[PDB]
């Protein structure tokens, strides 16, 4: 099958160098141009540059010329993108993609895409979160519906997962995007609305896991007295 | 060669017909492609040569135009069609330019948020800092305003906001706003309120509590 | 009027041993 | 529709159609039936299976080369000699420049072929490298298809008169056409001068030259005039194209500096200075056969 496979997500400190790579398979790698594309979190697609794998002819967008180095290794069917010294503004998803032509040979487009490499650049270091309860009360009730939640605070890097009742509770759960605090640490909240009559009768336990710190927490959320 | 897409965002319901335009700063004949991207997914080639469908693309997609004005039409929107669409001139091979994208949002009837306020946990006060959380649940449209007031004084600069994706089942948004104070500032005050302004409310809603339940 | 399947099979991998001829030679069909 | 080939020299080189090159009639009659028809496979995907498009092309090109080799054998009256080998070499070379897109005749069915090839190989800056790579890995198999007919007919008696290494040698189209033209010249020239010595040889009375009165010898000088004037025309534009092509090319050809180098390589008994005289009508035999003085 025709495929581009990019290397894994990267978390780096300002000033480090970094090279991400993209491996082609299922086609003649040296016969096609390979492009590189940046997508900032929440923004659109930015063409960065393109390389012809067969002879390493390389073109850059004006906005990326001199900021980054695109290269290729035919012997291992790999194209690469590298920075000599990362900035926090380089935090973004990076795609490689094959340029190919239509049945007439005149119309070019990006037809095979890699899955993307996420690069996060921060002077923060790995840290597991604290988990605090968002307890339900009379002031978190409308109708006969109560809201409760978990506050997952002060962690890095970005990926933390939240389930409720080991996965048996999924209806009415909202797990918000993380916000990046001024400390360089992330903080998210996960909340679920439940029937107020289920309180004191059904338990609600949020299961928080942050792999990079090997933190696993199960916080039992109770009403307060 | 500059590519301008418009509108940047569009709301429509399943069944609607929608049209997205893309303008080129100079003529490029039919050297225009379109890509679809769903969140957390890689872009997928959808249309090429201005109007040719890629394999597997359902026929309700069509592309039009030649020169500088180009159009993407979806004759009847399907749930899977809500995504972001990018155009891309293929006129200066292999130097590429993209448009800035048009995002398809699911239109829906107005729903007012339900509002809950959460004092900081005693556990967290132990750590030396205090987070007050204000939750706006299941509302539409996305536009909403949260104002924090501590003893009637409007807070500024010490809160942060986060919004979910449109809910898969009811298409609403949920918002979560956190006011961060030092445990010292927190215990120096009594009344904590968040005030919510949204289209579905006749007038703003305040939820509040007194430090010491 | 050629057997084009034979042409195809003949164009590669055949490998028989005919000898070199002098360029001034002259034979007939 | 690949027709029997026209008699050699029935139509001389053509400098009037494209006014920067003289095109041999062999090139005009190059068999391109299958190369011109070829259509798209079923896929409807954006990007097709190029590997299989190239295999489709190889098959089509092998059929056209086989037919060409058959008609070139028939043009030579079914003689397997060096003149046939040269033709096989010239048409293989022309197939090559069509495949690589460096062919000098851009007329009619050749423009359609170029679009068929663009659909297989694409059109970006690098497609030409790709077309050349595929030609180089295919050209010997294409040559073998051109030898299918002689091989098949001679059966047990076949021998390698034509040499594979010589025929697959890549060099610009204009070098190969000069070679072909030099051989055409060397076959017309002794025919054209003996057609003079029929009428103008010796001296009328003992002291006058026959061309100064004898009308059968003046019409023979008028025809050798038309012929040498064409040869001179053809040599000028081909040398112009040679000079234009040479120093507009970076792949150098050690041993070729000017058009005369090519004729010297190709023609046994080539005399550069006798040839320069022959075409400029100042050679020794033209003077005492055709000039009153």
């Amino acid at each position: 099958e025709v495929q581009l496979v990019q290397s894994g997500a990267e978390v780096k400190k300002p000033g480090e160098s970094l090279k991400i790579s993209c491996k082609g398979s299922g086609y003649s790698f040296t016969d096609y141009w390979i492009g590189w594309v940046r997508q900032m979190p929440g923004k659109g697609l930015e063409w960065m540059g393109i390389i012809y794998a067969g002879d390493s002819d390389t073109r850059y967008s004006p906005s990326f010329q001199g900021q980054v180095t695109i290269s290729a290794d035919k012997s291992i069917s790999t194209a690469s993108l590298q920075w000599s010294s990362l900035k926090a503004s380089d935090t973004a998803m990076y795609y490689c993609a094959r340029l190919a032509y239509d049945s007439s040979g005149y119309y070019y487009a990006f037809d095979i895409w890699g899955q993307g490499t996420m690069v996060t650049v921060s002077s923060a270091s790995t840290k597991g979160p604290s988990v605090f309860p968002l307890a339900p009360s009379s002031k978190s009730t409308s109708g006969g519906t109560a809201a409760l939640g978990c506050l997952v605070k002060d962690y890095f890097p970005e990926p933390v997962t939240v389930s409720w009742n080991s996965g048996a509770l999924t209806s009415g759960v909202h797990t918000f995007p993380a916000v990046l605090q001024s400390s360089g640490l992330y903080s998210l909240s996960s909340v679920v609305t439940v029937p107020s009559s289920s309180l004191g009768t059904q338990t609600y336990i949020c299961n928080v896991n942050h792999k990079p710190s090997n933190t696993k927490v199960d916080k039992k959320v109770e009403p307060k007295s | 060669i500059v590519m301008t897409q418009s509108p940047s965002s569009l709301s429509a319901s399943v069944g609607d017909r929608v049209t997205i335009t893309c303008r080129a700063s100079q003529t490029i004949s039919s050297y225009l492609n379109w890509y679809q991207q769903k969140p957390g997914k890689a872009p997928k080639l959808l249309i090429y040569a201005a109007s040719s469908l890629q394999s597997g693309v359902p026929s309700r997609f069509s592309g039009s135009g030649s020169g500088t004005d180009f159009t993407l039409t979806i004759s009847s929107l399907q749930p899977e069609d809500f995504a972001t669409y990018y155009c891309q001139q293929s006129y200066s091979t292999p130097l590429i330019t993209f448009g800035q994208g048009t995002r398809l949002e699911i239109k829906r009837t107005v729903a007012a948020p339900s509002v809950f306020i959460f004092p900081p946990s005693d556990e967290q006060l132990k750590s030396g800092t205090a987070s007050v959380v204000c939750l706006l649940n299941n509302f539409y449209p996305r536009e909403a305003k949260v104002q924090w007031k501590v003893d009637n004084a409007l807070q500024s600069g010490n809160s942060q906001e986060s919004v979910t994706e449109q809910d898969s089942k009811d298409s609403t948004y949920s918002l979560s706003s956190t006011l961060t104070l030092s445990k010292a500032d927190y215990e120096k005050h009594k009344v904590y309120a968040c005030e919510v302004t949204h289209q579905g409310l006749s007038s703003p809603v305040t939820k509040s509590f007194n430090r010491g339940e | 009027q050629l057997d084009f399947e034979d042409v195809w099979n003949s164009s590669y991998g055949v490998n028989d041993s005919f000898p070199d001829g002098d360029y001034d030679a002259n034979l007939e069909a | 529709n690949c027709n029997y080939k026209r008699k050699r020299r029935e139509r001389d080189w053509d400098c009037n159609t494209k006014k920067d090159v003289c095109i041999p009639d062999r090139r005009y009659q190059l068999c391109m039936k299958e190369l011109t028809n070829l259509v798209n496979n079923t896929d409807t995907n954006f990007h097709r299976d190029i590997t299989f498009r190239k295999l489709y092309l190889k098959r089509k090109l092998i059929y056209d080369a086989a037919v060409e080799g058959d008609l070139l054998l028939k043009l030579n009256n079914y003689r397997y000699n060096k003149d046939f080998c040269k033709d096989i070499r010239w048409s293989l070379g022309d197939f090559g420049d069509i495949i690589m897109g460096t062919d000098m005749e851009g007329i009619g069915y050749s423009k359609v072929v170029e679009n068929n090839l663009r659909s297989i190989f694409g059109t970006d800056e690098k497609a030409q490298q790709r077309r050349k790579q595929w030609w180089n890995e295919s050209k010997a198999q294409i040559w073998t298809a051109m030898m299918y007919s002689v091989k098949k007919r001679l059966k047990g008696n076949f021998i390698w008169i034509c040499k594979l290494n010589v025929a697959v040698n890549i060099e610009p189209q204009i070098y190969r056409w000069i070679r072909e033209w030099g051989r055409d010249y060397v076959s017309e020239l002794p025919t054209e001068v003996q057609k003079l010595k029929e009428k103008c040889d010796g001296k009328i009375n003992y002291t006058d030259k026959k061309v100064c009165k004898v009308p059968p010898c003046q019409n023979a000088c008028k025809s050798y005039d038309q012929w040498i004037t064409r040869k001179k025309n053809q040599w000028d534009v081909l040398s112009n194209k040679f000079i234009s092509v040479k120093n507009a090319e970076k792949v150098q050809t050690a041993g070729i500096v000017t058009p005369y180098d090519i004729l010297k390589q190709e023609l046994d008994e080539f005399n550069e200075v006798a040839f320069e005289n022959e075409i400029n009508k100042r050679d020794g035999a033209y003077i005492e056969l055709c000039v009153c003085s």
